[PDB]
């Protein structure tokens, strides 16, 4: 099948042969090719855009086809963060206050200078 | 169209469709108990239509197979290791015997 | 060779040279103008890259995105951009050339062509080759203990210092150098050896000789790029326009 | 008390302790951690110090219990002088 | 061995190439070993002077000291510390 | 009523037989565990 | 002597693998029980640390 | 003339280094034998070390020569075995061990074990170097090698494309 | 360790065994090496195919359509299983 | 740190596991609907990645407890609220380690044939220097975890000092606060899943080979690595050589 890149290019071919380009991936791989890891056979004619149906070319999928697979990729996500957002809202309460340190916050022992308390202070006590 | 009822060209394509659903039972099915119980199945349920001679309700058929054949598609197929599909495919290729061609009159 | 080498570091040079000592109230004007048309350079030549069938063409290709990084660097009004742009200049014009060499006088003088199609399985007779071909290739694309490194990580420190956007946006150039790089060294090292390309000799003393000289300068830049600032310590001050 | 005397700021310093165990229980854990680099850290080596200084903690859990008791109080409180 | 197939003898790379076993490889050994000790021995002692310790390096007076100027300089240039301009 | 016999039922059939049926498939399951359990016994024993 | 559609015989497995068979689970099991043992209660919940209300 | 620090770092250096330079002449045999060798060296260093580190917690650093000292910016390749690198390195040391002794069984009748040994050994010498760092640059440096070291190492069986 | 090899003989005699195995077949002693699937050993049209997946699944293969309808001879599908380095 | 640590012993116990059972059939297949029934022939093979699939199930006394379990406990006794939801993730995940480790086990060893013949009677474990590697990682994933527990989990151990805040140390509320029920949730789900799973695979193996079209596709889904690889594939690197061509 023709893509848009691949009819886009149609004004330009002049005596280029307009070839309908097939994946090498999903080529049979138990017929005979004289590049049998390449799958292509020597006098070939290759399509103008070859460089994106090779065997060095990204994987297709046959399995789903590419829009239902983003429905189901974004899916799985909303399902996952909505249910995490939403779980929130049932959350216990807890059963004891955070932890609280003496020298009013630690304040000096973690930089303070009397001024910086808000900044480098600690729980209360 | 005409698809002859008993003809060579419909020999291949429904010997095709039974390797088919059999490949595809022993993917889906971990168990041997019941991959050969669905083998049986799907052999029950190509001899209950070897008798069929309308070759419209023929096609029918053969069409509804093919959606068969679609609907329980497998994504990850089971293919021997060393064969095109597999772990060990083009591993350790044996390197074809050339001898070395020339290219210059003074290199090595 | 020469062109790649020297010729493109001429206009680094006339940066440094004719353009930032005089007009510098117009260069510290005009350089958001040079940092989009660096990022431009950068960017859409990688692409442009990567869908090409040349191997010498690609290598030239890539030689444009590392001069769009240096002039980011020169362009920087930071003493770092511009020693990491004339450690740019100089670790290219050692590894450039030394991939100008795989691609058009080892494999151009076996094989007369240059489409990538034809290449491929390069490790199974021509081993040595292959070993510089991924040397060199990890080179240009800037990994540590090569100067290609040290040049991009103060060129972009430079450009991120005077535009932090501009010059944060520039790291993918990590990426897009990967890309094109990597994908035709797998193409050539990888796979059965071609049925287009019969059995020819390895790398000879002479073009290991070559290769050996520019990988070994590359790597001392690299793994002591200091050794260059006797000559640079003033020249990293310059040019450079703050009060 | 429950509770060990508090260490002074010179003798946290002193001792290294780190911010985060720099509390009331501090006292204890010295000797736990000299302890510990006198065994090499091994598990079977300092289980009096260990236990005396996770049940100095136990007891800080059980007043910080106590603390948020008192608040679920209040706030119920506060709420039904509310409405 | 087992497995094996054929290859060509002519392809010479650094490393071994297709099951690379020479019959003087106990001797070479001998080498390499002499070699990689030796290697190892000198780099090793070579960098004993250049190893340390984390601690107990600096006085903790010298670095009483350095905190004390630092202070000094602060003041001679009129600064304050981190949070204090609230 | 929804019954039927495998023809393959001949050459399916070692796949239930020795080294392969219910028991054998689960002998060599937890290997050490008597040695393991008289010798956790001697050693509360020897408490 | 294969049988190929036949009962396959049992396996005739080493006595090293059969040796450290039993040594491994037995130390396994061994190691599980002394310190479900001696760590029963932590593992389990048994220790209360909350106040008594 | 001892050095737990330098000995860790160097030892995997050879290992990695020599097969590469000396394979054709030494074999697969050698190769795997010393490769094992000197990653069980440097493992049991990096034991010892531990112990002692648990012992007193000093960690030793190691100060060598300047990459770059231009404006601001010194960086030196200086190292350092701490309390989570010698953990990682425990984790490193230990399984690149054996892992060096599963694959003189796996990988027999490979005709290519004197690279893959050498690799294998490369990725540990990266990965001492990436966690002894005391600068994130040698971590960079580690970080960029290992990928480098993984490209190779996935890569081969260079005549497989997938593998590529 | 995988101390293994195949022979013609060996092929031949889990082929036969597997026919044997088959309830399908008209009855043994018709099953040798000049055997016809669907003449002598009176087999349909798609019990010669259970009998490819049978060959598949014993010498661990892959047969496409193209090399499965043309064996139709017992020694065609040993000629086959002996033409294919990776058959068990 | 510590799961870092424990980690490393017990994946790469398992890895070499699967390799030597790779190395056992014939044809090296690596799919685990063509193993069945390695158990009386691989019994070395078999203790080992069931040791370590039990100190990654976080089975008591292996490295897999103490190593796993205070993670997900620590989900609970953090000071921060939101993070009870990731208990729940976390013990999930749990309970499908329990999955997948069981299937791996059951499919392998316990099930019944489903190779050929030549197959079980070339099935062999392999030689010293695979299995010497295996002994000692299984020692390392059996023991490592209980030794170091005190230097990396203990009460103030002092030994990797990384600065925390103390407003985020959350430590001694993870082991106190948490109750019998969250403390004993993922072990007990762990050994009762296995089980069943185990249980279900044997007598009741049709709950997993039903042929419905809606539980295929969300298998299916689940086994294309959730649709992942194709939406990257298509959606980024294929629409950028399109811009690049472009
Ligand atoms: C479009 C303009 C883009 C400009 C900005 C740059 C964006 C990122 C770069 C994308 C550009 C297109 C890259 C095209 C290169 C393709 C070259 C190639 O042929 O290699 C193919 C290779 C995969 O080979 P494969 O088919 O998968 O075989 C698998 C069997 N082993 O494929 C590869 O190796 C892929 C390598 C690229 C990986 C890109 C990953 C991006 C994913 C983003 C996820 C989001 C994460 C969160 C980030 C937050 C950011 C704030
Ligand atoms: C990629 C990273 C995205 C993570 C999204 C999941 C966030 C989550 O599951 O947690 C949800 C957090 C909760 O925030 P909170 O402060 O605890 O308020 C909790 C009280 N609510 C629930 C009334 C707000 O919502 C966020 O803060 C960002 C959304
Ligand atoms: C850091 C500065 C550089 C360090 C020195 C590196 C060069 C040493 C000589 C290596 C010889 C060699 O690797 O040979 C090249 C190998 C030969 O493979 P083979 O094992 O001999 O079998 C021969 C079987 N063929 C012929 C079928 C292949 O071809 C390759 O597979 C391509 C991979 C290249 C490996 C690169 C080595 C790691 C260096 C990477 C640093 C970026």
């Amino acid at each position: 099948i023709r893509a848009s890149f691949d009819k886009a290019e149609e004004p330009m071919l002049g005596d280029y042969p307009d070839i309908d380009p097939f994946p090498a991936q999903l080529k049979n791989p138990y017929k005979k090719y004289d590049d049998q890891q390449d799958r292509r056979n020597l006098e070939e004619p290759l399509s103008v855009n070859d460089d994106l149906y090779d065997m060095w070319s990204p994987d297709r999928f046959t399995h789903f086809k590419n829009q239902d697979a983003l429905k189901y990729f974004i899916g799985f996500l909303t399902i996952f963060f909505g249910a995490s957002y939403v779980a929130t809202y049932f959350v216990p309460e807890k059963a004891a206050i955070p932890r609280e340190f003496p020298y009013e916050g630690l304040w000096k022992e973690s930089g303070g200078t009397e001024k910086s308390k808000a900044f480098f202070g600690q729980r209360s006590e | 169209s005409h698809p002859v009822p008993f003809s060579a060209a419909n020999k291949k394509l429904v010997t095709s469709m039974y390797r088919q659903s059999l490949k595809l039972a022993r993917n889906w099915i971990s168990n041997r108990q019941l991959f050969r119980q669905k083998a049986v199945e799907i052999r029950h349920k190509f001899d209950q239509n070897a008798q069929i001679s309308n070759p419209r309700l023929l096609a029918r058929t053969l069409d509804e197979t093919r959606a068969h054949l679609y609907e329980f598609r497998h994504p990850d197929p089971i293919v021997p290791p060393s064969f095109p599909g597999g772990t060990k495919y083009e591993r350790n290729v044996p390197p074809r015997m050339e001898k070395i061609m020339q290219h210059n009159l003074y290199e090595p | 060779m020469i062109l790649a080498g020297l010729i493109l570091k001429l206009a680094l040079y006339a940066i440094l040279r004719l353009l930032l000592p005089l007009l510098c109230e117009a260069q510290i004007l005009y350089t958001p103008m040079i940092y989009i048309i660096s990022l431009l350079t950068i960017i859409l030549t990688s692409l442009a890259t990567l869908r090409q069938i040349d191997l010498k063409v690609i290598i030239a290709y890539s030689s444009i995105s590392h001069m769009g990084i240096a002039i980011l660097g020169v362009c920087s009004n930071t003493s770092l951009g511009i020693y990491g742009s004339i450690v740019l200049g100089v670790a290219h014009g050692f590894v450039s050339p030394a991939l100008f060499l795989i691609v058009g006088g080892i494999l151009y003088d076996r094989y007369h062509i240059r489409i990538v199609n034809y290449y491929k399985g390069l490790t199974t007779y021509m081993p040595q080759l292959a070993t510089y071909i991924i040397i060199l290739s990890f080179a240009n694309i800037g990994t540590p203990l090569t100067g290609n490194f040290t040049g991009e990580f103060l060129s972009l420190q430079g450009g991120f210092i005077r535009n932090p956007i501009i010059g944060g946006i520039s790291c993918i150039s990590v990426l897009l150098a990967a890309i094109y790089q990597l994908k035709l060294t797998n193409k050539l090292t990888g796979g059965i050896s071609s049925i287009y390309m019969h059995r020819t000799n390895d790398v000879t003393i002479r073009e290991k000789f070559i290769m050996n000289i520019l990988i070994i300068s590359t790597l001392i830049i690299g793994i002591c790029p200091q050794i260059m600032y006797n000559l640079l310590y003033w020249t990293v001050n310059n040019y450079i326009y703050i009060i | 008390a429950e509770f060990p005397p508090l260490l002074s700021q010179e003798d946290m310093k002193k001792h290294k302790i780190l911010l985060a165990y720099r509390d009331r229980c501090a006292a204890l854990l010295v000797p736990l951690n000299e302890c510990r680099k006198k065994n090499y850290y091994m598990p079977w080596a300092c289980g009096h110090e260990r236990h005396e200084y996770e049940m100095c903690e136990v007891a800080d859990f059980q007043r910080r219990v106590k603390a948020m008791d008192k608040l679920k109080a209040e706030k119920i409180e506060q709420a039904k002088a509310a409405a | 061995g087992g497995g094996r197939y054929p290859f060509p003898k002519d392809v010479i790379s650094m490393t071994g190439g297709w099951w690379a076993n020479p019959s003087n490889w106990k001797l070479n050994g001998l080498f390499a070993t002499g070699i990689a000790v030796g290697l190892a021995l000198w780099v090793s002692t070579a960098t004993l002077p250049y190893t340390r310790r984390r601690e107990g390096i600096t006085s903790e007076s010298d670095i009483s000291k350095w905190n004390a100027a630092a202070g000094v300089w602060r003041e001679r240039h009129g600064k304050i510390s981190t949070g204090e301009a609230a | 009523a929804p019954q039927l016999k495998d023809p393959w039922a001949r050459r399916e059939a070692w796949r239930y037989q020795t080294n392969f049926t219910r028991a054998n498939r689960f002998k060599g399951a937890a290997p050490g565990f008597g040695i393991a359990v008289v010798a956790f016994g001697a050693y509360l024993a020897a408490e | 002597n294969y049988k190929w559609n036949g009962p396959l015989p049992r396996p005739h497995v080493s006595a090293g693998h059969r040796i450290a068979t039993k040594f491994l689970g037995a130390t396994m099991f061994f190691w599980m029980f002394l310190r479900i043992k001696e760590e029963y209660p932590a593992m389990l919940g048994l220790h209360n640390f909350y106040p008594p209300k | 003339m001892y050095n737990a620090i330098s000995l860790i770092i160097i030892l995997p250096c050879i290992s990695w280094l020599f097969p590469l330079f000396f394979g054709r002449q030494l074999g697969y045999v050698f190769v795997t034998r010393m490769t094992s060798t000197l990653i069980i060296i440097t493992t049991l260093i990096t034991y010892y070390y531990f112990y002692q580190l648990l012992g007193n917690n000093n960690p030793i650093n190691l100060e060598l020569f300047n990459y770059l000292n231009i404006d601001y910016l010194d960086i030196n390749y200086n190292f350092e075995i701490d309390a989570l690198t010698i953990t990682m390195l425990l984790a490193i040391t230990t399984i690149s061990s054996m892992v060096h002794i599963y694959s003189i069984g796996y990988m027999e009748t490979d005709p290519h074990q004197v690279r893959f040994f050498s690799l294998l050994s490369m990725f540990t010498f990266w990965m001492i170097i990436l966690v002894t760092g005391s600068n994130y640059f040698v971590l960079f440096v580690g970080w960029e090698f290992i990928g480098v070291t993984s490209y190779l190492l996935i890569s081969f069986w260079v005549t497989r494309l997938q593998a590529m | 360790s995988s101390a293994h090899v195949l022979t013609k003989d060996m092929i031949q005699e889990r082929i036969v065994a597997l026919l044997e195995s088959f309830d399908k077949v008209n009855d043994a002693k018709n099953i040798t090496a000049t055997a016809n699937l669907t003449s002598d050993l009176g087999l349909d049209s798609l019990d010669v195919v259970e009998v490819v997946m049978a060959i598949e699944e014993e010498f661990g293969l892959e047969i496409p359509d193209h090399d499965a309808d043309e064996i139709k001879t017992v020694q065609q599908a040993i000629d086959y299983v002996s033409a294919q380095p990776a058959a068990v | 740190l510590f799961h870092l640590l424990g980690h490393a012993f017990f994946k790469a116990l398992l890895f070499m596991s699967a390799g030597s059972i790779i190395h056992s059939i014939l044809n090296e297949s690596q799919d685990i609907r063509t193993y069945g029934g390695l158990l009386s022939y691989l019994p070395y093979t078999y203790i080992c990645i069931t040791i370590a699939s039990l100190s990654l199930m976080a089975m008591p006394g292996l490295t897999g407890y103490y190593t796993k379990d205070i993670i997900i406990e620590s989900t609970y006794g953090s000071y921060s609220i939101s993070n009870y939801v990731v208990y729940w993730i976390a013990y999930l995940s749990a309970v499908l380690t329990c999955v997948y480790s069981m299937k791996i086990l059951y499919l392998t060893f316990y099930s019944n044939p489903n190779n050929n013949t030549i197959t079980y009677y070339n099935a062999h474990e392999s030689n010293i220097y695979i299995t010497l590697p295996m002994f000692i990682l299984a020692i390392f994933a059996m023991f490592a975890g209980w030794i170091l527990k005190d230097i990396y989990l203990g009460v103030g151990t002092d030994f990797v000092g990384t600065h925390i805040l103390p407003n985020n140390f959350s430590y001694f509320d993870t082991e106190f606060s948490i109750t019998q029920f969250y403390k004993l949730l993922p072990l007990i789900s762990a050994i009762l899943v296995s089980i069943l799973i185990v249980v279900l695979n044997e007598f009741f193996a049709i709950v997993f080979n039903l042929n419905n079209k809606y539980i295929n596709t969300v298998y299916s889904i689940f086994n294309q690595k959730l649709v992942s690889d194709q939406i990257l594939n298509h959606f980024i690197i294929f629409k950028g050589l399109v811009t690049s061509g472009n």
